Parts: C-alpha cells; sequence; structure tokens
RNA sequence: CCCAUACCCGGCCGUCGCUGGCAGUCGGCAGAGCGAGAAAGAGAGGGACGCUACGCCGCGACGAGUAGGAGGGC
RNA sequence: GCCGGGCGUGGAAUGCGAGUGCCUAGUGGGCCACUUUUGGUAAGCAGAACUGGCGCUGCGGGAUGAACCGAACGCCGGGU
RNA sequence: AGAGGGCGUGAAACCGUUAAGAGGUAAACGGGUGGGGUCCGCGCAGUCCGCCCGGAGGAUUCAACCCGGCGGCGCGGUCC
C-alpha cells in the first residue's frame, strides 16, 4: 500500500509523429541520432518540433522572417524553420537568405532565389551544420489560426471579446438581447 | 471505416456507453432548440447572447447585387500588376507612372492598410478612403475616379 | 536421436489450466471461452474468495519461453517445400509443421526435404 | 535509395511473410531469410547470396556489380563453387573480406554456405 | 438506403501527386519484385521499345 | 516530359502543373551518418552494458 | 538527382538500339506510398454500384 | 506462539518513467577505450551475436475498480 | 510614470518538476460512523456541519454481516 | 445406402444402449494434490559439434607458378 496518485504519472507528449510520411520519417531517424549523441540542444528542439502537428506547426510568412532577420547581431546565420515558408505578397525588396524548411511553396521559391538566396533542407542543414551552430530557429504564429477566436471565456460574459458561433452575421444573428443595453441587459 | 468507429470496442459492456443510471432514452431534453427562455436558460446566455429579440430596419426586398463593393488594401496593390510593370517605373527615368485599374481586377474601392512602394500611380478606381487617398498623394501619385 | 534445439531452458508457466467462462459448466448455452463478466453484483467480478479466476496480464508467461513447445522449439506452419527454405538458417529454434490441408502426396516431399535441411517437423508421421 | 526503398517494403511485399509470432523474407538474395534492413537482397546496391548448386553439389554465390544498378538482367554475378569444406569456405570469406564488399557479412554468408554444404552431405 | 454516400473526391493535385509516386516507383528495380513481378531477367527496369 | 515536365520545366499539356518537391534531397542517411561532417560533432558512444 | 541517366531503347527483338533516351524526371519524383494508398482507397469507390 | 492479497527479500508479467542506451559491425587504407566523484583534447605543427531503428537493450518505481474515457489486438 | 546605474549569503523548516490550452463522457435518488448538532418521547426516523468510509472493494479479524478493527489487490517462493 | 424416394452435409437440446467410474448433507464449481483410465511419447540403453593427437586406408591432391575469363577498389596523390 503506496499512498500516491498515479492520475497523471503518464506523461502526454509525442514520442513520434502520427504521420506516415517515409521522408519526414526519415529526417526523424537522423534526427533522433543528432539529438542524442550531439551535446547541443539545438537538435532536441528540431526534434520535438518534426512530431509535431501542423496545426503546431503553423507556416512562417516570408515577411515574418525578414522582420526577424534584420534584427541586429545576425544577417549571417541561417534561418531554420519547421514549419513552411510561405510567400508574402506585401513586401518588395528581399534580402539574400539562407533557408532551411521542411516544405517551400513555389512562389517563396522564386522570390527567394531571384534575390540569389539560398534554400536548404533538413538533411543538408545537418551537413552544414550539425549541431546548430550559426542558425536562428524560428517559428509561425501559433495562435494565428481563426479557432482561438472562440476560446477563453464564453461570450455573454464581462469583458470577454470571444467571437462566437454564428450561422452568418447580419444584423438579425446576436444583436438581440445578450448585447443590447435596450434589451435586457448587456456584458 | 466501421471497424474503427467506437462501437466496435463497446461490444459486451451492457449500456453501451451511455450509463446505467441516466439511460439513453429518447429526448431527455426536448427536440431541437427547445426551451430557449426555459430549462435550457444558461446555455443560451452563456454561448449565444443576443440569440432572443428584434434589432434594426426591416428592409423588404435586398437585391444583393447593389450593395456590392469588394475593397483592396494598398498593401497588396501592385499584385494586380506584373512584376514586369512594377520594375519597369523605378528604372524609368521620365517620371512615367503605371496606372494601376483596380475595376479591371475586381475591387472596388481601395482602402489604405499598409505601406507603399515610393513610386507614383495613377489608380483607376471607383471609390476611395480617405488614409487610402493620403498614401497614394503622400507618395506622388493620383487618385483618379472612375464609373 | 532427435534434431535437439539450440538451449532447453526449463519453461515454466504461472498458469496450466484454462480459464472458464463464468457458469460455463451450468448450461450448454454458456461456451468455454472466457468472457469478462459486468454484471453489477457479480462474485467472480467482484473478485470473492473461492471463485473462478480472472485472467489478468500477471500470468504472462516468460518471454524467454514464450511460445515454445516441450520440445525447445517454436512451431511455424508450412504449406510446402518452398516454405521451408526460409527455416535452413534457424535449425535450433524454430521446427516446421506443415500444415492440414496438405495432400499425402505433398506431404511425403516436405519431411524428407526437411531430413535434408536438418529442420525438425512436429507432425511427420502424418496420413502417409 | 537503399533507406528510402525499405520504407516502402519494410511491410508490404510479396516475400514477405508472417506467421506464427515471426516474420520472415523470402527474398532470393538474403541470407537468414530475415526481414531486416541489413540482410535484404533487393535494397542494397552490394549484396550476397549463396544459394545451392544447380546439380545438387556445391554453392554459388551472387555478388551484385555496382555499374548495372537499374539493369537487373546483368547485375548478378554468379560463380559456382565445387570444392571441400575447407576450402568453399575459405573461398567465399575471401570474396568479402579481402574485397570490402560488406563485410558485415561475412560470418552470416558462411553460416549459410556450411549448412547448405551439410545439406549436401550424404543423408543418414 | 441507395443515398448513402458512394463516390469520394480527390484533389487534382493529390491525383497527379499518385501518378508521380506511382511512375518513380516503376523505375526501381526493387519495388518492383516487392510487388511480385517476375523481372529478374529484364535487360532495363523503365523498358522502352520502339514504335513499331 | 510534357505531361508532367521537369522540375525547372512546367508541364506543357497540363494548366500549370509541375512536379512536387522533395522533403529531403540526401535520401541515403547511411551515406549520411558516416561522413566526416557528422562524424566529428558526436560525443563517444557510451555503449558499455550497466547492468543491476 | 545530381543527374538524369540515361535509358536505351529496345528492338522488337530484344537487342539494344543505338537510341539513347533520357530518363523523365516524373521518375525521380518523390516516393509516396501514403499518398498512393490515400488516392487508391479513396478512388475505387467510384466505380462502385450502389445496393439497398 | 498462530496468520492477510499488508511489510521485507527473490523470480516472472505488464504499465509508467529515465522525453535512458545503441547507426561504432569505424579490421594488414586494421590496432579492439570513453563507469570517468570534480566547466573541457586517447587533437594536429585471421576476429561470435547484433540494428523487422514501428528494432533491440539497461535501469528504477508502480499494479483495486462500477458508470465513463482511451490505447493495443499476429 | 519613465529611463540609467549599483547590490545574490536566493534571506524560515520540510517535501515535490511545473505551467497552460483545447475537446469531453458519466453524474446531478445516495447512504453509514466518531465528534458538533436542530425537530421528535423515541426510532434501523427526519434535517445539517467536519473528516473518513460504503457506493466503485476484494483481503485478515468481529461465528454470521454493504459501513466496525486491521489493511487496500499483477502472478508466485521464503521470512515477518 | 455410413446417398434408400421430404433421400447432400447431419450440430445442440433430448433419448436409447454399450464401456468406465461414482453414489446418504441436491447438483455443479474454485484451489491443491492423490488414485484410475485414455491415448501419446513411434520412449527403452541415450548427446552431438568443432579443434588437436594416435593408428589403419582411399584420392589425383595442397602451396607456389603459367594461360584464359569474371569481379571489387582506385587518393591514377592531379589517366583519357
Amino acid at each position: 500500500g503506496v499512498d500516491i496518485r498515479h492520475n497523471k504519472d503518464r506523461k502526454v507528449r509525442r514520442k513520434e509523429p502520427k504521420s506516415q510520411d517515409i521522408y519526414l520519417r526519415l529526417l526523424v531517424k537522423l534526427y533522433r541520432f543528432l539529438a542524442r549523441r550531439t551535446n547541443s540542444t539545438f537538435n532536441q528542439v528540431v526534434l520535438k518540433r518534426l512530431f509535431m502537428s501542423r496545426t503546431n506547426r503553423p507556416p512562417l510568412s516570408l515577411s515574418r522572417m525578414i522582420r526577424k532577420m534584420k534584427l541586429p547581431g545576425r544577417e549571417n546565420k541561417t534561418a531554420v524553420v519547421v514549419g513552411t515558408v510561405t510567400d508574402d505578397v506585401r513586401v518588395q525588396e528581399v534580402p539574400k537568405l539562407k533557408v532551411c524548411a521542411l516544405r517551400v511553396t513555389s512562389r517563396a521559391r522564386s522570390r527567394i532565389l531571384k534575390a540569389g538566396g539560398k534554400i536548404l533542407t533538413f538533411d543538408q542543414l545537418a551537413l552544414d551544420s550539425p549541431k546548430g551552430r550559426g542558425t536562428v530557429l524560428l517559428s509561425g504564429p501559433r495562435k494565428g489560426r481563426e479557432v482561438y477566436r472562440h476560446f477563453g471565456k464564453a461570450p455573454g460574459t464581462p469583458h470577454s471579446h470571444t467571437k462566437p458561433y454564428v450561422r452568418s452575421k447580419g444584423r438579425k444573428f446576436e444583436r438581440a438581447r445578450g448585447r443590447r443595453a435596450s434589451r435586457g441587459y448587456k456584458n | 471505416p466501421s471497424r474503427l468507429r467506437k462501437t466496435r470496442k463497446l461490444r459486451g459492456h451492457v449500456s453501451h456507453g451511455h450509463g446505467r443510471i441516466g439511460k439513453h432514452r429518447k429526448h431527455p431534453g426536448g427536440r431541437g432548440n427547445a426551451g430557449g427562455m426555459h430549462h435550457h436558460r444558461i446555455n443560451f446566455d452563456k454561448y449565444h447572447p443576443g440569440y432572443f429579440g428584434k434589432v434594426g430596419m426591416r428592409h423588404y426586398h435586398l437585391k444583393r447585387n447593389q450593395s456590392f463593393c469588394p475593397t483592396v488594401n494598398l498593401d497588396k496593390l501592385w499584385t494586380l500588376v506584373s512584376e514586369q510593370t512594377r520594375v519597369n517605373a523605378a528604372k524609368n527615368k521620365t517620371g512615367a507612372a503605371p496606372i494601376i485599374d483596380v475595376v479591371r481586377s475586381g475591387y472596388y474601392k481601395v482602402l489604405g492598410k499598409g505601406k507603399l512602394p515610393k513610386q507614383p500611380v495613377i489608380v483607376k478606381a471607383k471609390f476611395f478612403s480617405r488614409r487610402a487617398e493620403e498614401k497614394i498623394k503622400g507618395v506622388g501619385g493620383a487618385c483618379v475616379l472612375v464609373a | 536421436a532427435a534434431l535437439r534445439p539450440l538451449v532447453k531452458p526449463k519453461i515454466v508457466k504461472k498458469r496450466t489450466k484454462k480459464f472458464i467462462r463464468h457458469q460455463s459448466d451450468r448450461y450448454v448455452k454458456i461456451k468455454r471461452n472466457w468472457r469478462k463478466p459486468r454484471g453489477i453484483d457479480n462474485r467472480v467480478r467482484r473478485r470473492f474468495k473461492g471463485q473462478i479466476l480472472m485472467p489478468n496480464i500477471g500470468y504472462g508467461s516468460n518471454k524467454k519461453t514464450k511460445h515454445m513447445l516441450p520440445s525447445g522449439f517454436r512451431k511455424f506452419l508450412v504449406h510446402n517445400v518452398k516454405e521451408l527454405e526460409v527455416l535452413l538458417m534457424c535449425n535450433k529454434s524454430y521446427c516446421a509443421e506443415i500444415a492440414h490441408n496438405v495432400s499425402s502426396k505433398n506431404r511425403k516431399a516436405i519431411v524428407e526435404r526437411a531430413a535434408q535441411l536438418a529442420i525438425r517437423v512436429t507432425n511427420p508421421n502424418a496420413r502417409l | 535509395s537503399a533507406h528510402l526503398q525499405w520504407m516502402v517494403v519494410r511491410n508490404c511485399s510479396s516475400f514477405l511473410i508472417k506467421r506464427n509470432k515471426q516474420t520472415y523474407s523470402t527474398e532470393p538474395n538474403n541470407l537468414k531469410a530475415r526481414n531486416s534492413f541489413r540482410y535484404n537482397g533487393l535494397i542494397h546496391r552490394k549484396t550476397v547470396g549463396v544459394e545451392p548448386a544447380a546439380d545438387g553439389k556445391g554453392v554459388v554465390v551472387v555478388m551484385k556489380r555496382r555499374s548495372g544498378q537499374r539493369k537487373p538482367a546483368t547485375s548478378y554475378v554468379r560463380t559456382t563453387i565445387n570444392k571441400n569444406a575447407r576450402a568453399t569456405l575459405s573461398s567465399i570469406r575471401h570474396m568479402i573480406r579481402k574485397n570490402k564488399y560488406h563485410p558485415d557479412l561475412r560470418m552470416a554468408a558462411i553460416r549459410r554456405a556450411s549448412a547448405i554444404l551439410r545439406s549436401q552431405k550424404p543423408v543418414m | 438506403k441507395t443515398w448513402r454516400r458512394w463516390h469520394r473526391r480527390v484533389n487534382t493535385t493529390q491525383k497527379r501527386y499518385a501518378i508521380c509516386s506511382a511512375l518513380a516507383a516503376s523505375a526501381l528495380p526493387a519495388l518492383v519484385m516487392s510487388k511480385g513481378h517476375r523481372i529478374e531477367e529484364v535487360p532495363e527496369l523503365p523498358l522502352v521499345v520502339e514504335d513499331k | 516530359d510534357d505531361l508532367y515536365g521537369t522540375w525547372r520545366k512546367a508541364a506543357s499539356l497540363k494548366s500549370n502543373y509541375n512536379l512536387p518537391m522533395h522533403k529531403m534531397l540526401n535520401t541515403d542517411l547511411s551515406r549520411i551518418l558516416k561522413s566526416p561532417e557528422i562524424q566529428r560533432a558526436l560525443r563517444a558512444p557510451r555503449k558499455k552494458i550497466h547492468r543491476r | 538527382a545530381c543527374a538524369r541517366p540515361l535509358i536505351s531503347v529496345y528492338s522488337e527483338k530484344g537487342e539494344s538500339s543505338g537510341k539513347n533516351v533520357t530518363l523523365p524526371a516524373v521518375f525521380k519524383a518523390p516516393i509516396r506510398p501514403d499518398i498512393v494508398n490515400f488516392v487508391h482507397t479513396n478512388l475505387r469507390k467510384n466505380n462502385r454500384q450502389p445496393y439497398a
């Protein structure tokens, strides 16, 4: 008789990707090796991020990484992002880049490579930098999905600016009693 | 796949995943969206505020084509023309500014949502905002109206 | 004179009797195959003294001797002579077993071929 | 490539057979017939294969040349060996050890050849 | 009921993706063996014959 | 080369199709893991087994 | 795929003629069984007859 | 002095944890180590087994269960 | 309210990795006991507080026993 | 005909019979052994495997060379 609780002794985390993609499953075979035989904690983060679901590795825009690479103590390092690099049409000039991502959209290749940049894949990243030396590990906006605007405290609550689920928006869809001070009350 | 569904794992278990005490009866709370002002009052206040009541003017014969005005921001304004057009202006030395016909692309109103590259344009649109007019003027362009 | 295995370890089983379904003796509609009782008052379910035993994972045999025959081998079903060339490199670990529906003219080709490849057969003296 | 194609056939191939809690591969040039990465014959660019001789006396050793990789008609080279037991073992040991041709398979291919030679030895 | 959803639809790019992955695996002389095909003697795997 | 095209020459007989991209160029990690670039950045294998 | 090899056309009698065709780039596409097994087990449902 | 499914000791099964270890099978293009209390360099001027990596291996700790939930079913 | 600069003996003992977000079933008749306690002559009565039980739980003991005393359970050998 | 005119296969409940065993706390069951059958083990003189020594044989016989063929690697430090 031991007085403990087995409620949360099984840690909930991914230990291998649910995806059956063999090219993804080959990368994990490569980085499982690099994570445990190098003391570099960079590879442990990349290993953990390869397991994650698509909703946990959101796309990195092209202008976001430009915004993060124009920071001072940089511009020689390499851009490493486990998600995918989409092209941002609302930026005009493109500096030359050294990018490593899982997947690059067709327009974002042509716009990067036209600027004399360089696109890398994760097998070529390990060849050029095994321990992750001189790289900047980035991530797209994780809570930028439309879904999180419904989360939080429920709507119809004091100071709970949360988007409700409505089948269509209009003047006669959730503009009455809970919302107008003239109709009953409001929050 | 019926072989992946839950009912395959409920075979043998008596209540079939619906409890012995509170059995799976036909309709315990009523059919549909019932009890709005009644025994389901809390659910409609906590998750659908504003569901009950009327507001506004009843417009009878709404013809959606009249109120049609698809806007375009100034951020993606140059995406309406080719990259050849955008480069041949910064290379041009006569000050010759390209004309962007917005209506041709499909939009009507121009709103100014961001920065602009400093080279003049003459946007042939149908509606403008105030701030949108400022950005185009301040760059050095012109705002021409068309119907 | 037999084809002795690699090593013959002392097999030790935690239980040798089968598990019977609850009340499988009192009825003929209740077959012997184990079904976990889910009744709310069932004695067997709530582990009373002197009842039928419920199979746990605690009765799991040793992994060193799991699926091991008394002869220190492990079975492998075989349908034709071509499915024997697999086992010519596991001679001291895996025995061969000719499948049921293999005819009598094909059984007396497998057994002596399995005598050439030195693979043990668990049902050699077949229909014959 | 080799590591790639293994993922495609690790669990779905016409040479794989699973039953009785075991797993086997009936591939031609797969000594030990094991469903393994090392021992698969279709996967790698350099494979070793030891089959019984066509008459029933001796062994043939199958090596795979490196030139023809997508030309299967000429890729595999076979050399029939019919010598004594100590000489046949030393001949297939030198083709592996003194050619650097899957040196992790020398002892494994020696077992298979010895097992074949003992089979071709007269029965009691 | 007759109005069970029988037919399924797949994106046109994935339909084209599957043709790419199918043709490329018909160029590896190892996957064609594992599919069963007795081609242990064919001269070259991406077998091309004359227009005659 | 006209129904699917190369990676730098889009397919002529499709609307705007082009081949899919590769998620990793150098596929065989065997030739990778035995490289001097990797093998210099690895701590020594602690393979001496420790039983109770 | 640092290069695309050269495939030889075979004549009607089995010999290899003088001509040589460049290996098309489609044969170098990624090998995705998961997509092939997805697309195949969703296009096989479109020839299906109803029953009720 | 007697004995419980409790406690100690030992075996075996399983789960959980160490997000543990192993691509180093590096062989006459060889030279067999990384259990070491102490932030860091065995640095250059003919030879068993193995590793279905979705595999294998080592340590600890833990194990009741209706309604209910999930995972695995060669 | 801003900047800027300087100070770690981490300023009680003990123990332990935490934080955080989704989706969510069942339930919404309970019952018993030490102590406190209201109505009632009282009740295996009705109604509460606190904690633990039973329900969902076998086991050793109380001959017998939903709740008491001990003690909570993978399958086994030895000891206690 | 162990396919005999509602006739392919011919299960269970149930019944008849034969064979075996038992029989005053209804039967049946769990755990533990014991006895008895049943067949099986094709059990009954119990291991092969290398390696070296000793004694009797028999081969076309080893090493090293010569010619032909095939293969591997090449940092040929930089072959065409």
